[PDB]
């Protein structure tokens, strides 16, 4: 009811000069469409490409959990092999991708003739129970690594006898246990095994001969870099857990030098980060540094290996009358029958599980972040200089959220002075960054924080993040 | 000169199927499993959502057969509640809802089409925007050219998306029939009744996004051949097929990927294709993009018709609802819809207006069904070839009221902002529609603009 009708429009809209404009506008529209398509094509072509994935294995994704003494993990009571089915749920909580069970084979004494790595010791259980445990763990997406150290009851890892017999016996054991369905092996105290390099290479070859998702782990006690490197001269894909890192490197500069030297010497290859082969973190660190080292080990380029109870900080100096190698796990206040009441409420797993400022919550957050972020999964690592006593580095893979870790190992407060001036332009740190967490409560989370006036409290760590910006 | 009746039963079925099956089935299952925990709970949520959608579709089928005029869900309110609520709904529909939805679907199409080129690094936005704009322009040009071509395109793309879903079903069946699964008989493991209903309803909420669009056929009524018989038959054919296909697709998803893999995924279909194909795994994302393409068409068409009706009642300028004498298509309405859709390419927070308006659909549906019941009570003289038994609409109304209460519960602040935006539509109504005795210097300007647009587009007013 507003405008011309059919007849008037026919009269006034058919003249030349009004039909030319319609065709002209149609051609302009089609030319604009073609130009937009050409622009989109040239933008797509002139763009950086993605970077191919490095084909991560199952043990490249998260941390490893070690259960040295199986009897003491379930507290006072039966140490039957099936009891782990009640605790396995917890492993998933911690989001650990592995589980190194202790030696469960027959072992009388240093007599090699009566010790066989084929039969499970009757105290722990039976073969059917082990198969049930393996199947349940596989259904839970948690892998199992079996320790095959012959003489674990004795002081010496081996029987001090002639090597070849023990080597043949263990190499026979690997085949049977692989047919059983285990996902990896571990051998400890190889410094007591003469010519261990050839045996380790042959065992790695026979383990890889079954599948490419089979792991072999070796353990030493030597902190010498050259001795560690000599073991890996003939082996490229062997995880060697050693006490190299834990050599009283409390100060930040020494720790940074150790990490950088090891990474440079190994050729930036995949490694395992731990403080020892069978010892807890507290055996080498004071109680004031446990959070710092847990923040460190969950961000370094490798597989972090933690012993059982390291998520809540067990120690053998708080409960007397205990072995130095097999502390009892503190599940509840009834964990320790002796001295009935010495166990407090903050030293137990259930007490820390509800406290948002305990070691357990920090461990859970770090394990969740490590096994989910691609930069922490397989990102490049670059450490840069800072103040006198600070360890500062950055993780960046291709284009994902870059991570920046700053640790203050000094006993007094100090600034940052984050003067890099040498990092590649692909990962240059910006003026502002977020804050995932801090070791010491008192800092708001998520809020962007300027990295120019960074003040660090004594023994504090920061896990800032920032996006990729070319 | 009118709009010809050239939509058959197959075309209506294709429209409904293409609109419902978009990108929800490839993304939502992650959220459903996140808020449900156990696979069996997710399956029962999807089944319940399907039943709820079937109920609503039957109600709307009866309502649209009772009132056989286009611009559904808006013409019903115009006839029952009057002119002011109808304009209040139409203003919001043409201002925020439709352009944002179309642009979001176009962006999803653009991003998923280019995914094989950049499998890991994110697709650049400066090319996704251009691809989305090209798709919108091409589809609006196709719609402007003819109506039969649009129906053919919709049929082809509905067939394509059905074929993709069938491929997923066959892959899942091949996986499950070759041996162990260990993901179906312990289905109630980790059966999370977290906060009891306090979370369960939220799970249902997520499923609803996958079951949206069953009411878009009512937008294009009085353009179908024999609507009285075809309108309910198309819905009856479409809805159970969609429900069964969705359930089977979820089962196939669960037969391959673990729970932790699913909650850590951003696109379940992409991971499914990567696992089951390895090589030629780009097939799964490409089809997804194609699906979105069809959805865009299924939107634009309907949207145009809505605005067409919006101009016949005087709520919109008379330039709309004008037909090309030869092509017999509403060119100005389609042009306006395309311009409004493209105008949202400059918004950097497009994914927020959906959160702003999440209660608006349920409120409109509840109001329409309440008007259905009131019209049945007060005017028992109309022709009702289909008559759903009572106590069904009242339960659907109760469900819609609970749904809008949940929507307010989830996020109150932008719900209030949406209330304010809706209330902002009163001055425009009182200036444009209510004010008749306009100053003489405005009527001449509007007339000149309309005449210029007519001469540019060669469109004549509709005559009956
Ligand atoms: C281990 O398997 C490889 C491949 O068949 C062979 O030796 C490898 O390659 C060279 C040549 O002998 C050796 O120096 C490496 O130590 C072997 N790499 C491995 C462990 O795969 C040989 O058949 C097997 N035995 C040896 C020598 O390790
Ligand atoms: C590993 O630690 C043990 C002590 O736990 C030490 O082993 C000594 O090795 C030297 C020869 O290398 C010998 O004196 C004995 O074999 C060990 N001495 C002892 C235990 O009295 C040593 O600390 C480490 N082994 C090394 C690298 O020598
Ligand atoms: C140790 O790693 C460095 C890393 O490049 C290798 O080259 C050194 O690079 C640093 C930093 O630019 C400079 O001091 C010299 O260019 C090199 N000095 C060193 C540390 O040697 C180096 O070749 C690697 N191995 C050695 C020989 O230490
Ligand atoms: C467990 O937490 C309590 C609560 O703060 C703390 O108890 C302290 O014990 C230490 C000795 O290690 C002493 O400083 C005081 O007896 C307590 N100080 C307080 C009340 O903070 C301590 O953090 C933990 N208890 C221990 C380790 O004994
Ligand atoms: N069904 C659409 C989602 C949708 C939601 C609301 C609609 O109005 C239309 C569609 C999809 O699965 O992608």
């Amino acid at each position: 009811f507003t405008g011309l009708s059919k007849e008037e429009l026919l009269k006034v809209a058919g003249s030349p000069g009004w039909v030319r404009t319609r065709w002209a506008l149609l051609l302009l529209f089609w030319l604009g469409w073609l130009g937009m398509l050409a622009g989109a094509v040239v933008i797509i072509v002139r763009a950086p490409r993605c970077r191919e994935l490095p084909a991560q294995k199952w043990w490249h994704t998260g941390a490893l959990y070690r259960i040295g003494d199986l009897q003491a993990f379930q507290g006072h009571g039966a140490g039957n092999l099936a009891g782990l089915k009640g605790r396995l749920d917890y492993l998933s909580s911690l989001k650990v991708k592995g589980l190194v069970l202790g030696p469960i084979h027959k072992n009388q004494k240093d007599d090699v003739a009566q010790t066989d790595l084929l039969q499970i010791d009757p105290n722990f259980g039976s073969k059917e129970d082990f198969d049930s445990l393996l199947q349940s763990a596989k259904k839970k997406s948690i892998r199992v690594i079996l320790d095959l150290t012959p003489n674990y009851r004795g002081e010496n890892s081996w029987f001090s006898t002639q090597v070849d017999t023990v080597a043949t016996k263990v190499k026979d054991a690997l085949e049977f246990w692989l047919q059983a369905g285990v996902d990896g092996f571990q051998v400890r105290d190889i410094e007591n095994l003469k010519d261990a390099s050839s045996f380790l290479a042959e065992w790695q070859n026979i383990t890889k001969g079954f599948s490419e998702d089979r792991l072999l782990i070796a353990g030493t006690n030597s902190s010498d870099l050259q001795q560690i490197l000599s073991l890996l001269e003939s082996n490229k894909d062997l995880l060697l857990t050693s006490s190299y890192l834990s050599d009283s490197g409390s100060t930040g500069e020494h720790t940074k030098s150790l990490v950088t030297q090891y990474l440079n010497a190994t050729g930036n290859r995949w490694c395992s980060w731990s403080l020892s082969q069978a010892r807890l973190l507290t055996s080498f660190l004071p109680a004031q540094l446990l959070r710092l080292y847990q923040l460190m080990l969950f961000t370094l380029p490798g597989t972090p290996v933690f012993s059982y109870g390291d998520e809540i900080g067990l120690d053998a100096a708080a409960l007397p009358g205990q072995p130095m190698e097999a502390p009892v796990m503190l599940w509840d206040e009834s964990s320790f029958p002796d001295i009935p009441g010495a166990v407090s409420a903050n030293m137990t797993v259930k007490g820390q599980s509800e406290d948002p400022g305990s070691l357990l919550s920090l461990f859970r957050r770090l394990s969740d972040q490590r096994s989910k972020e691609r930069s922490l999964l397989h990102g490049d690592f670059h450490a840069f200089s800072a103040g006198p006593g600070l360890f500062s580095y950055i993780r960046h893979w291709d284009q994902n959220e870059r991570f920046l870790v700053v640790l203050n190992f000094g006993d007094v407060g100090l600034s940052a002075g984050l003067q890099a001036s040498d990092l590649p332009a692909s990962a240059s740190l910006p003026a502002k960054a977020d804050l995932l967490l801090s070791t010491q409560p008192g800092r708001e989370e998520g809020s962007p924080l300027e990295l120019e006036r960074l003040k660090l409290e004594p023994h504090e760590g920061l896990l800032l993040r920032f996006p990729y910006a070319a | 000169v009118t709009l010809q009746r050239n939509i058959t039963l197959l075309n209506g079925v294709a429209i409904i199927v293409g609109t419902i099956i978009g990108s929800g089935i490839f993304v939502t299952p992650t959220g459903v499993l996140k808020e449900a925990g156990s696979p069996g709970l997710a399956l029962v949520v999807w089944a319940a959502c399907g039943v709820f959608s079937i109920v609503g579709a039957l109600c709307y089928a009866e309502l649209g057969t009772t009132i056989s005029k286009s611009g559904g869900d808006y013409a019903y309110m115009l006839e029952v509640y009057g002119s002011l609520p109808a304009f209040l709904k139409l203003w919001i529909e043409l201002l925020i809802i439709r352009p944002s939805s179309q642009y979001i679907v176009a962006l999803v199409f653009a991003t998923y089409l280019l995914k094989p080129l950049f499998p890991t690094c994110p697709v650049p936005e400066e090319a996704a925007k251009l691809v989305a704009c090209l798709c919108v322009l091409l589809l609006t040009a196709v719609n402007c050219y003819s109506v039969k071509a649009a129906t053919r395109v919709q049929d082809a793309f509905a067939a394509a998306k059905l074929l993709a879903l069938a491929l997923i079903i066959l892959l899942g069946f091949v996986q499950i029939g070759k041996g162990d699964v260990s993901n179906l008989d312990p289905n109630f493991s980790f059966e999370g009744t977290k906060l009891d209903v306090g979370n369960i309803v939220l799970a249902l909420y997520s499923g609803l996004f996958a079951y949206g669009g069953w009411n878009y056929l009512n937008f294009v009524t009085e353009e179908m051949i024999n609507p009285y018989r075809n309108l309910p038959l198309a819905i009856i054919i479409s809805l159970p097929i969609v429900t069964l296909v969705y359930v089977l697709t979820n089962l196939a998803y669960f037969t391959t990927l673990s729970t932790e893999q699913m909650l850590s995924s951003e696109a379940v279909a992409v991971d499914f294709g990567n696992y089951h194909l390895g090589v030629m795994s780009w097939i799964i994302p490409v089809f997804v993009g194609l699906s979105c393409f069809g959805s865009v068409n299924g939107s634009l068409f309907t949207s145009s018709r809505l605005f067409f009706v919006g101009s016949r009642e005087g709520h919109l300028p008379s330039i709309l609802s004008m037909i090309h004498p030869q092509l017999l298509t509403p060119v100005p309405s389609l042009v306006f819809t395309c311009v409004m859709t493209l105008l949202y390419a400059f918004s950097k927070d497009i994914f927020s207006v959906i959160n702003f308006f999440s209660f608006f659909n349920w409120l409109c549906v509840a109001l329409a069904i309440i008007g259905m019941i009131w019209l049945r009570h007060r005017k028992p003289e109309l022709e009702r070839p289909i008559k759903v038994n009572l106590a069904l609409p009242v339960f659907f109304i109760l469900a819609c009221l609970f749904l809008i209460a949940v929507s307010f519960w989830k996020t109150p602040v932008e719900c209030g902002i949406g209330f304010t935006i809706i209330l902002s539509g009163l001055p425009v109504y009182f200036f444009g529609v209510w004010w008749k005795n306009k100053p003489k210097w405005l009527l001449q300007g509007i007339f000149s603009t309309t005449v210029l647009c007519q001469k540019l587009m060669q469109v004549v007013p509709q005559e009956t």
